[PDB]
């Protein structure tokens, strides 16, 4: 008669100090110790019909866990004590636990049965917990499939999907490739997801076991002048467009000239490789340590912006966004089965809160910008405030207030408002089509028009998560496998 | 093993007491079950006695399923782990239930909307 | 892989016990006729496949050899000769004219079908007839082997000889020329010793509790004796569980109620696990069923003041040890069992007579036996500071030792 | 420790090259019946010791079983198990009624005394009797083994037998009933073997040059063959050394000066090594000396047409290989010494009969044996593009195979 969600309480792992978050590029997060991730397990009520595997877009925003994790299985055997069982079942379906795990926002948290007025249960803790202990004691080897068949798949781009993609042929029989632009294998997990969630250790380790395997991964390979597509096409039989999407939308406003406006992805990826490099001693990246940063557009990639400036050290750091600022508890025309919009306080927020004492807020919100000065470097930033308002038939329309006009002192600024889809028109070598700059293709029966290009990952998707390029990566690695050898399980 | 061998017996009893014959004996010859879905002539065939209603599918059909089970149970050369059953809880990707999640919930936000779309 | 040192320590053990010098142990290690043939046989489909056979003679001093035979399919050379050795010592125990020995076949049983096993029998008896005969071995019935074995190994054996040997094979049907009583051997073997422990010890027969765990052949057999003396059963046990009484359970009605496999318990009724059932209250405790149950743990739980091990080896030494200390009666196993053997002996010396005898003629001769034999180990083993097993073996080979000796082969 | 895996491989050869089917290899891999014995004895002090017996019947379908018997303190079963195969094989060459199989003792004749030994082959055959018999077996002369040896068996079972069968054991001395020639043996079959090489590669015998390394009885009886005939010796040693002549060297003296243990080199004269003695120009080569001698390095140096291993694998696997590839005949040893099992055979046959052959008879017999094995061993090795070993093991397992197939064993 388990009766943990009522008589347990939900709690977090052991975090290092904000005061201290600031000083050490490490993980700021550490998995459960074995009773605790004991109780945790415990609160999962044995769910029948469960609510965080229906993994569909619901109402516009995800839901559940779309790689159907069999969150309900080993979360009851991590309650028992079994935790080599659960690392089997844990397995069978996601390939990637060590990202997934301390990367994933977890919609499943957000979106199940016990959700339902009480906190949820830890799903992403307790998956992290079952990788760093399988990882610790050493369980996880190569799997090295006897069988193989000569073929060959040229999979393209190192993204979560590609490496996905790559595995699951890889155990299939066929040799794969991948080929890679950076110098590190990875993706975004390399250079795009900042330290802080994502030690490049780790993915390090796991291309080394993918190495071990047979992925045989080939770095500096832009793979469009070096490379053409026809003798790729002759010298392999398939290709997997994993090519990513990270062209990103900008501001058509003057002012946006001048010298110092940046771009989020070019500056995370400058700042992690000198990391990587020589501990940012090179002098090749972007420094902030004595002037103001100011970040416009929300989401993640405006969290990461506001850290990787924290950590250099700026003097001030103010993130702007135009969505209204979210409400503390779930509204009426928010529900259980849609992923909540309610107030987070994630990483890096906190931290800025507890750190700035001359200026403990954060959340400049209801305000984007417009035109900014001009004569060299950026001296000012004008902006002016926004409400959402209906309009026409109820319709939301953003209305500005003329007398609301605000003056910031900026010197370092940041676009990430969003992302556009694939390099096009850049990569036309071959004939697929696109729409809104996404290369064209349904989910499953990726075959597009021209024969053995598939579609996959983001470049179809658009923009999102780790979690759904691996989705991706396995459908997409199946049903290739179908096209070329007829039956495959999967 | 006499834990499971108990319990066996104790159903196989709950489901004789379930029609009314009180021994194992008489419900060894009898014939209790109704087809649901086997042809007219496979079942004067081979099941004679038997009550079916609409007929249905074929010795050939059903060699064809144990064929393709078998096959597919012997090919098995990606995993070690046996798929999640879907008989008493739905699992994604498993067998149809005639509620599942998408059903649920949009019917309780119709309900709580008092929306027709 | 170690049956074979251990039976070599305990002979050493019991020859240095006597005192008799080295000779004796260098000769008696080892047996003294081991043989290994092969035996074609053909099969339902057409097919020929070889199965490897065994013989062991551990020594034949006293007189003519004997021994079972397992179609085991895990019969090996070392497990052969330590059995020979074993049934040679419960010969000796017994007082017998038997020395000892063992036969075995490489097969599987399950998947050998009934033709094919009576040409595997006979193949066998083809093979190994130099070396058989009514006064220099004797064929019984052991593991997967039975009257329906027996009586073709006599059949072909008398069409090798020409004449006639129906004592040549012991545990054949009645018709063919069998003694009765042949299923209750080890039943009325095991109520002899507790009839005879309960008075050296001092425990009344009458209204003694006893517990038999394990209620096949010989448990039935042993609940129905005990109730007949006077005895009353206050626990039996099964594959499906047990029970518990402590004024009586009314042994008719459960022999009655006995199914074919000895099943006893009810469906839809809690059952009691041997664990919890050998801490139950009771005199005697009398385990025939899966080996290794008394322990460290359950040693200073058990209660009885006699303990018979009916099966083979249901004990260990640390269990052996602490109900020493406790001073808890153990009967050996060796002496505990070998009621089959002494039938099989009386349906021996009946096949050579000609005469068959009655029930009550067996019932009678096989309780003076028995009881003659555990009187004089009793009283060996209080004559000198030892444990009953240790006297159970010294006593078995003294005979063999001495009839050595006296033949001169040392 | 790979005598038995060896002579299992190469048994699964021949088979293979023959076609039979796996059980036909499966029956043979292993003797058919092995018996392990403890014989007590007395010694001069009057302490007793127990000596281990052995004795393999590798099969009988043929016939009769036999084999020698060698006291050799490192006796085995795994050596016994090969040697009884390896008789085998020989009989199966030779073509005689013979199955194969071997005995021995563990003992050591060094510190053993007459008496001594004497009590010791009598205590062996009354612990064996019962296996053997003139048509179950048939012991025969070996290593540490000879004709008192064979005499004092004789008499013990014409004692327990109760009456006279001096056809039970071969070997025997002549007033006991032997055969003449059973010294020269050996020497008779490798002259006729040499004879029939050299005919058939159209080396003339008249003149040919010959070396004979190993001068016991077999070489001084060859040597002497060979002179009466007609050959020239141009080379023999001995354990002292050896000597090189190529116009002859005067057999008849030296077999005149002949001492007991067949040393012939002078005292204050250098002399040849074995392995210069290898490389002496001449037509045959007659290794009977100690083995592993002809290797890879000297397989480049041997210059002989003929080469005849007298001896037990004197030669090893590379060099067999070179000498094919250099296209020079190799004599397999298995034919080369069955003279000893021809002449034990005959004495067998007269023994009987009743009524004994003379040195001619012996000697025409012999010679039309040996010629008749070798001329179809030679025809089969032609027929079949393989080697002389090959073929001869392959001649030899294919009377034991297709008499078990004609039994039905199989
Ligand atoms: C918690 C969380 C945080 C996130 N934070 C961020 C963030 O800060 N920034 C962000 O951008 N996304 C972020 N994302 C989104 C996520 O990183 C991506 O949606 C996804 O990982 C990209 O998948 P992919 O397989 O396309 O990988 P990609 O990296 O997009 O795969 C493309 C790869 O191929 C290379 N490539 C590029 N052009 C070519 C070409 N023409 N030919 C060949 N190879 C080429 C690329 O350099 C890259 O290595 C976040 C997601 C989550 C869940
Ligand atoms: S991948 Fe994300 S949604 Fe799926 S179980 Fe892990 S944390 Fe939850
Ligand atoms: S997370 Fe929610 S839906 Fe999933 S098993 Fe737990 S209670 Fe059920």
């Amino acid at each position: 008669k388990p009766t943990g969600f009522m008589e347990i309480k939900r709690e977090k792992p052991a975090e290092r100090d904000p005061l201290t978050r600031l000083k050490d590029w490490k993980e700021y997060s550490a998995p459960f110790s074995e009773e605790a991730s004991k109780r945790q397990g415990a609160r999962c009520m044995d769910c029948g019909t469960p609510f965080c595997q229906i993994g569909a877009d619901i109402n516009g925003f995800t839901s559940g866990c779309p790689i159907y994790n069999l969150i309900p299985e080993w979360n009851g055997l991590v309650y028992r004590g079994r935790w080599k069982e659960a690392l089997e079942r844990l397995l069978k379906t996601n390939n990637f636990p060590e990202f997934t795990g301390r990367v994933c926002p977890a919609p499943c948290e957000g979106s199940c049965t016990l959700a339902i007025s009480d906190p949820a249960v830890s799903i992403k803790n307790i998956e992290r917990t079952i990788i760093d202990k399988g990882f610790e004691n050493g369980w996880i080897q190569p799997r090295i499939p006897k069988k193989r068949t000569g073929k060959k798949v040229a999979i393209v781009g190192s993204g979560p999907a590609g490496l996905a993609s790559a595995d699951q042929l890889n155990q299939a029989g066929h040799s794969v490739t991948v080929f890679e632009r950076a110098d590190r294998a990875g993706g975004l997990l390399t250079y795009g997801i900042p330290n802080m969630k994502l030690e490049k250790g780790i993915v390090e380790r796991r291309i080394k076991l993918l190495t071990q395997e047979g992925i045989d991964f080939v770095t500096n390979t832009e793979i469009g002048v070096d490379i053409t597509a026809d003798e790729l096409k002759e010298q392999f039989d398939a290709v997997i467009l994993c090519t990513g999407a990270q062209k990103q939308r900008d501001l058509l406003i003057e002012g946006r000239d001048s010298k110092g406006v940046h771009y989020a992805m070019d500056y995370l990826t400058l700042a992690t490789k000198s990391y990587l490099d020589s501990n940012f001693k090179d002098k090749q990246f972007i420094d902030a340590k004595g002037k103001d940063v100011i970040v416009i557009g929300g989401g993640d990639t405006g969290a990461d912006c506001v850290a990787t400036a924290l950590r250099q050290k700026a003097k001030s750091v103010h993130q702007f966004g135009k969505h209204p600022k979210l409400p503390p508890a779930r509204t009426n025309d928010n529900m259980w089965p849609e992923q909540p919009h309610v107030f987070t306080l994630e990483y890096a927020y906190e931290e800025a809160e507890a750190k700035f004492g001359r200026d403990p807020r954060e959340y400049s919100i209801q305000t984007t910008k417009m035109v900014a000065d001009k004569n060299g470097k950026l001296k000012e930033l004008h902006t002016i405030q926004m409400e959402k308002v209906k309009n026409e038939h109820g319709k939301y329309e953003f209305r500005e207030l003329p007398g609301t006009e605000k003056v910031w002192p900026a010197q370092l600024v940041f676009i990430a408002i969003g992302f556009e889809g694939t390099e096009q028109p850049l990569l036309k070598q071959f004939g697929v089509n696109s729409v809104n700059n996404k290369i064209s293709a349904a989910y499953g029966d990726y075959q597009t028009n021209i024969d053995g290009v598939f579609a996959a990952g983001d470049a179809r998707r658009g923009q999102s998560l780790i979690v759904w390029a691996i989705n991706e990566g396995r459908e997409v690695a199946r049903e290739v496998d179908r096209y070329l050898m007829g039956s495959s399980v999967l | 093993v006499s834990k499971y061998g108990k319990s066996i017996t104790e159903g196989v009893v709950k489901v004789m007491s379930k029609m009314g014959i009180s021994t194992v004996q008489s419900y060894r010859g009898a014939q209790i079950f109704e087809a649901v879905g086997i042809s007219r002539d496979v079942i004067d065939r081979y099941f004679s006695g038997t009550a079916s209603q609409l007929g249905g599918i074929d010795l050939q059909t059903i060699a064809e399923e144990a064929q393709r089970r078998h096959r597919e149970a012997y090919q098995d050369d990606y995993s070690k782990t046996l798929e999640p059953g879907s008989d008493f809880q739905w699992r994604n990707g498993g067998e149809h239930h005639a509620f599942n999640p998408k059903t649920i919930h949009t019917l309780q936000w119709a309900c709580r909307r008092n929306d027709y779309n | 892989l170690d049956v074979l040192k251990s039976t070599q320590t305990v002979i050493h053990k019991a020859l240095e016990k006597l005192g008799y010098p080295e000779e004796v142990y260098e000769l008696l290690k080892e047996p003294m006729r081991l043989l290994t043939v092969k035996i074609p046989v053909r099969m339902d489909d057409g097919s020929v496949k070889i199965f490897t056979g065994y013989r062991a003679q551990h020594n034949d001093s006293v007189g003519p050899t004997k021994g079972g035979i397992r179609f085991h399919p895990n019969v090996t050379e070392k497990e052969v000769k330590a059995l020979s050795i074993w049934m040679s010592l419960k010969c000796g125990i017994i007082d017998l004219p038997y020395g000892g020995g063992k036969g075995g076949i490489v097969c599987d049983p399950r998947d050998m079908s009934f033709r094919e096993l009576e040409r595997l029998s006979r193949g066998y008896v083809r093979a190994i007839s130099q070396i058989v005969g009514p006064t220099k071995d004797v064929p019984a019935p052991d593991v997967f082997t039975n009257s329906q074995i027996m009586a073709w190994m006599m059949d072909e054996y008398s069409r090798i000889d020409e004449f006639n040997s129906p004592g040549f094979i012991t545990g054949k049907p009645l018709v063919l020329g069998g003694s009765h009583g042949r299923e209750s051997a080890t039943a009325k073997g095991v109520t002899i010793c507790i009839k005879e422990a309960a008075k050296k010890r001092g425990i009344d027969i009458k209204g003694a509790r006893v517990v038999v765990q394990g209620f096949g052949n010989a448990g039935s057999y042993l609940a129905k004796f005990m109730h007949d003396a006077g005895a009353k059963v206050v626990g039996i046990s099964d594959a499906y569980g047990g029970l518990y009484d402590p004024e009586g359970l009314d042994i008719d009605y459960l022999l009655d109620r006995r199914d074919s496999f000895g099943t006893v318990t009810k469906l839809f009724n809690d059952t009691i696990t041997n664990q919890e059932l050998l801490e139950l209250d009771c005199d005697i405790l009398v385990p025939a069923a899966i080996e290794n149950q008394i322990t460290e743990e359950n040693a200073h739980n058990i209660r009885a003041k006699i303990v018979v091990e009916a099966a083979n080896g249901p004990t260990t030494l640390e269990g052996t040890k602490i109900l020493s200390d406790r001073d808890i009666l153990l009967v050996p196993d060796v002496l505990a069992s070998a009621g089959g053997v002494t039938v099989s002996y009386f349906e021996w010396v009946q096949n050579n007579q000609g005469f068959y005898w009655s029930e009550e003629e067996v019932e009678e001769k096989l309780e003076k036996m028995m009881v003659k034999s555990f009187n004089n180990i009793y009283e060996m083993a209080n004559n000198r500071r030892i444990d009953m097993r240790l006297a159970a073996y010294m006593v078995g080979v003294r005979k063999m030792a001495e009839a050595s000796r006296f033949r001169g082969w040392i």
